[PDB]
């Protein structure tokens, strides 16, 4: 998270929207005003450096600074005034007066700067006004080695100017001295050089604004480049690929490639789907514009393909555009006043960094060469935001967080909570409980907190430029030349130690409880004892390695001082830095942890921070890390919709357990979006700063100090035992570095069931069960105990399931959805989908991967909607689940709808059910329980059901045999032709309905027919007892080994006798 | 297949290699020819049930009893994948 400090420095004129220059590598900033007319020289973090009034000569008029530029080399600008005069603005250079090195911090290098830029010199380069035919000039621009200007006036006329670069006695002067006079067709809106070669010619373009791009040489004639049919826009220029871009009024770019002679070919046209259009160069072979619309639009010059970039809020109007090459980033500036950045990592691959608003028209967004960003707003004011980190600190007792580019609030755990202003801005922030210090680069200021009456009474300031400083409850420590001192908070010098130059200047002062680290500019690093008189540094500078050039930016010691971590940047553009450093004094090793393989970046890392008088604090919460990263279930999410409405880029909390063997990653916690930063680590308990319940983040009162528990430290809410609390640790730091033997060891001291869970959780991580036994054991949680027992005895060769089955009574869920995934057990994970309450997930997971559990599923669904006594889908799903012929009737028979039932049965319900062969035959049952012989019959024969048919039919008196009898034949041609066609392919299948017929034969003699139809039938048993009738013996033989029945075959030896 | 008709018939054998780059080219009864001169059962049912048809797949596997599993396997997915799990 990072915040713009603002710097507003009023004139008592009107602001310009495009006359704001910045100087591409010093840092410098110039803009014009009017009324009086002026321009205002500043430094790039928004100081102002100097200020310059009219041309010298002029006689009473003041005249209006029409154009600026600002030479890309030397530190000097030139300014074209409103009455044909122009005039070169130039101070001293620094390094002319061949001083020392001492220049390591950026106040020095601003006094010198400032004092520099007192003496400067406007010069006034003669015969300016007939150059320009007494016209305003109205834009200028020098070459890309500054040797050659370009000035195009009001008048219709385009000059040539040469500098000199003379040597005097005490600097260097400058001489402007016109060349050529060349007529143009409309004044020149923009003038644009071409290199020669890419990395001191004459390759210049201009555009008036109508339909000419005259492009110029050292040729003296203004020969056109491209010329197109509609008026010009705007041209935009790449140098190194030469790539010219010409936009129109009417939304259309046309790509050039420009040529030595200055020629454009087309080779990439396009059509854009009051704010005048802007456009800038996004990245080398990409442009970004906006037309004053909602969303940016991002063209890649080598695919030709156009992307929109998309804002999330509404109503934004994009009003000026401008980019930082060195970082890749973006400032949208808008009409309601956002400022929104984006970084790099063709639209896909950007992202919002972040969002600013300022709250005002913003008529121009410019860069500075340090990455600030001016603004032009309000029609005449200048607000240059310089980005800074959230400057938020801890003591043990209350914590001081930077909000804004001044508001701070202070706040305690024990409810005290106040608000400081300063007088200036904000840059550093000290606290040692009730001392509280604010650092504004000029000055620190130190005054109280007096918690009892809610108020701040100022004790002093000193008159201090270190950007390294730190107040204790002893006294302040400060830097001052090569030097640091130690003092009391009345001014009173209790010691003071001194280093040379080759051991550099301290850029990094830390202090906690009684130990301080200082680190210089050159990775010097030195720690210390604070004591009541004295400062007892232990050890003398240690430098340290690094496996472009790499900056120490934060560092931050243990309550121990003994192992500290670092912050570095990289560049002199300070870009923040991916990794993590871990440095051990005392083993005096080096380790480092890096952040880019989780696709995050780090703002701030703290240490442990014990509280006063609390010296139970052992080792292992003294090496504990904390960083800030950024990159059908109806009754269920009402219970937490007490926090889902609390909630009114992602954050990242990473906790680490420091080992001399290295860095451990310990644990990872997500946070909110009203959770704006973490203050400091107080263990066991994380000290994020948050806005209250439905707050505003811009307002200053809108904070509260809220503590989370660690997600290691679950169910211990007391958060007084100290022996369970230190136990817990050391099991976490046990089971992050996977010794969970000794994890076991330290919880087995624990009566906090919490500890278990933590145990048994990581069991779930690290496929232990026996432990895990013991884990449920001691909870008193039967149900899993009993579930992991089932689970073992049932699959004894599957680990995995067990583990799933044991995630799942430990409330881990997608875990236990992931594991049965990875363990091959669909049909346990639908089980498992079911009995979350998630029937959707579970029909799905049916029909995509195991399409033999659907049926399950209709039934479970069924059954719900039968305890939930919805009959009106119960049958439904009961008629799905294809168990028709059982549960439907019964589900029926038991609701005592009956009549419904032979309704529907008589012939949404009746487009199914009166059709369904299985429903029928359940009919025919039950009428045939109700002795309605003849409505079985009709409804076996509606069915299709040949045993019943035959059955009903000949136990009727008297005996329907005809019919009885041409269904059994009508069986057996079906059996036959299953045969025939058997045999074809290359005794056949008994019709058991044919049995019942041989019964009527074995009551009436016809004995022949019963024997033939028991065969036919498969009655063996019956064919034995029919063949013993009149004296046949053979038919009683190849039956019974048809049968393969051992015994029919034994009783057969037996009774042939 | 001019080529592997213009082989004769002791040199069939060769062409059953050569029914192998039917299939990589996707000639499907080009193999099948090319298989059934050969007279090759178990690319013959490999091809069928790699098409999906079963007739002629069970004709063969009647000419040659031994294979039952290179066919019944690929059915009984099949017939898994129809959901005829009874």
């Amino acid at each position: 998270m990072s915040l713009f400090v603002v710097n507003a420095p009023g004139h008592e004129g009107q602001l310009k929207e495009q006359l704001i220059v910045a100087h591409k590598r010093r840092p410098l900033l110039a803009t014009a005003w009017v009324n009086p007319p002026s321009v205002l020289i500043t430094n790039s973090e928004g100081e102002v450096l100097t200020q310059v009034a009219d041309p010298p000569g002029s006689t009473g008029r003041t005249h209006q600074p029409t154009a600026l530029t600002w030479h890309p080399n030397e530190e000097l600008l030139v300014i074209g005034w409103s009455n044909g005069e122009m005039s070169l603005w130039s101070m001293p250079s620094v390094s002319s007066l061949a001083l020392g090195e001492d220049y390591t911090t950026a106040a020095a290098r601003s006094a010198v700067q400032l004092i520099a830029a007192k003496a400067a010199t406007q010069s006034s380069a003669e015969g300016a006004t007939r150059e320009h035919a007494s016209g305003a000039v109205v834009a200028s621009e020098w070459s890309t080695r500054g040797l050659y200007l370009v000035s195009a006036s009001q008048q219709r006329h385009v000059v040539m100017w040469m500098l000199e670069k003379i040597p005097a006695e005490t600097s260097v002067t400058f001489k402007l001295k016109p060349l050529w006079s060349v007529q143009s067709r409309e004044p020149v809106a923009r003038i644009i050089h071409v290199p020669s070669k890419a990395s001191d010619d004459i390759s210049f373009l201009l555009a008036d604004g109508g339909t000419s791009v005259t492009a110029i040489n050292e040729d003296q004639q203004l020969f056109p480049c491209v010329t197109q049919q509609e008026q010009i826009a705007s041209v935009l220029y790449d140098a190194a690929t030469r790539t010219l871009v010409t936009l129109t009024t009417t939304s259309m770019i046309e790509v050039y490639a420009v040529g030595e002679d200055i020629k454009g070919t087309s080779t990439l046209r396009r059509k854009l789907s009051r704010i005048a259009m802007s456009m800038v160069w996004a990245s080398p072979g990409v442009v970004a514009f906006g037309s004053g619309d909602d969303r940016l639009r991002i063209l890649d010059l080598s695919s030709g393909s156009l992307d929109v970039l998309l804002l999330p809020q509404p109503d934004l109007h994009v009003s000026s555009l401008a980019t930082f090459a060195a970082k890749g980033t973006m400032i949208v500036g808008t009409v309601e006043g956002f400022l929104v950045v984006f970084q790099h990592h063709e639209a896909s691959q950007w992202e919002a960094m972040t969002v600013h608003q300022v709250g005002k028209c913003v008529d121009r967004v410019v860069l500075t060469a340090l990455g600030d960003v001016a603004l032009c707003c309000g029609g005449s004011e200048l607000q240059v935001l310089h980005e800074i980190i959230r400057k938020r600190a801890w003591d043990g007792v209350a914590a001081a967080t930077q909000i804004s580019s001044d508001m701070v609030v202070i706040e305690s755990i024990t409810g005290c909570q106040c608000l400081l202003q300063n007088k200036g801005n904000v840059h550093g922030v000290s606290i040692a409980f009730p001392n509280i210090a604010l650092w504004n680069g000029s000055q620190i200021d130190f005054y109280m907190i007096d918690e009892a009456t809610s108020e701040i009474t100022f004790i002093n300031f000193v008159l201090t430029t270190s950007p390294a400083f730190a107040i204790h409850r002893e006294g302040l420590i400060y830097v001052k030349g090569n030097r640091i001192v130690f003092e009391t908070m009345q001014l009173a010098p209790i010691a003071q130690m001194t280093f040379t130059e080759s051991e550099g200047v301290p850029v990094i002062m830390d202090i906690m409880n009684d130990y301080l680290v200082v680190v210089s500019s050159k990775n010097y690093l030195r720690l210390a004892r604070i004591s009541t008189r004295d400062l007892q540094q232990l050890g003398p500078a240690r430098p340290l390695t690094f496996p472009l050039e790499v900056s120490v930016s934060g560092a931050r010691v243990n309550a121990q001082g003994r192992r500290v971590a670092l912050m570095s940047t990289l560049g002199p553009l300070a870009l923040p830095d991916t990794r993590i450093w871990v440095y051990d004094s005392d083993t005096d090793k080096m380790s480092f942890f890096d952040f880019g393989s989780r696709n995050e970046i780090p703002n701030s890392v703290y240490w442990n921070t014990p509280e006063p008088n609390t010296t139970t604090v052992g080792e292992f919460e003294y090496i504990l890390l904390a960083c800030e990263t950024y990159q059908e279930n109806y009754a269920e999410k009402k219970a937490e919709l007490e926090d889902a409405r609390r909630e009114s880029r992602p954050h990242n909390i990473v906790t680490f357990f420091a080992t001399h063997d290295g860095l451990v990653l310990q644990n990872f916690a997500p946070l909110r979006r009203y959770q704006i930063c973490l203050v400091g680590l107080t263990i066991p308990d994380f000290l994020l700063a948050s806005v209250k319940i439905n707050g505003d983040p811009n307002n200053a009162e809108d904070y509260v100090i809220e503590q989370k528990r660690l997600r290691d430290f679950e169910g211990l809410k007391s958060d007084k035992d100290v022996a369970v609390r230190e136990a817990l640790m050391k099991f976490s730091y046990y089971a992050t570095i996977g010794n969970m033997d000794e994890a076991y060891r330290c919880v087995k001291s624990i009566k906090n069931p919490a500890a278990w869970q933590g145990l048994a959780r990581l069991c779930v991580t690290s496929g232990r069960l026996d432990v895990a036994a013991v884990c449920l054991a001691t909870m008193e949680d039967c149900v899993a105990a009993r579930a992991l027992r089932e689970a073992k005895e049932d699959y004894p060769d599957d680990q995995d399931v067990q583990l799933a089955t044991l995630a799942l009574g430990l409330s881990m869920t997608e875990e236990a959805v992931e594991l049965l995934r990875k363990s091959k057990r669909y049909d346990l994970l639908t089980d498992v989908y079911m009995a979350c309450g998630k029937f959707e997930h579970a029909q799905r997971h049916s029909e995509r991967f195991d399409r033999a559990r659907i049926r399950p599923v209709a039934y479970k669904y069924a059954q719900f909607m039968e305890s939930l006594q919805n009959m009106d889908a119960a049958i439904m799903w009961y008629y799905n689940a294809k168990c028709a012929s059982t549960d439907v009737p019964r589900i029926f028979f038991q609701t005592n709808r009956m009549h419904e039932l032979r309704q529907l049965m008589m012939i949404t319900f009746a487009t199914i059910f009166p059709q369904n062969r299985e429903l029928l035959l359940w009919w025919a049952q039950h009428s045939e329980r109700r002795h309605n012989v003849q409505e079985a019959l009709r409804f076996y024969n509606a069915g299709e059901d040949v045993y019943n048919i035959v059955r009903i039919l000949c136990s009727l008196t008297p005996p329907k045999l005809d019919s009885a009898l041409q269904l059994v034949n009508k069986e057996m041609d079906k059996a036959k032709m299953r045969f025939q066609q058997q045999q074809a392919f290359a005794e056949p299948d008994p019709v058991g309905s044919a049995y019942f017929v041989a019964q009527l034969y074995e009551r009436q003699g016809d004995d022949q027919l019963a024997l033939q139809y028991y065969q036919a039938a498969g009655a063996y048993r019956s064919g034995v007892r029919v063949a013993w009738k009149m004296e046949q013996y053979g038919v009683v033989a190849n039956l019974a080994m048809k049968s393969s029945d051992e015994r029919l075959m034994l009783e057969t030896a037996m009774a042939l006798e | 297949m001019k080529m592997c008709r213009s082989l004769p018939t002791s040199e069939v054998t060769l062409i059953t290699e050569c029914a192998n780059f039917f299939r990589k080219h996707n000639a499907i009864p080009f193999a099948i020819e090319a298989y059934e001169k050969v007279q090759d059962h178990q690319a013959l049912i490999g091809i069928y049930v790699a098409k999906g048809d079963w007739r002629n797949a069970f004709t063969i596997l009647e000419k040659t009893p031994t294979l039952a599993r290179e066919v019944y396997v690929p059915w009984a997915t099949w017939l898994a994948d129809n959901d005829k799990f009874d």
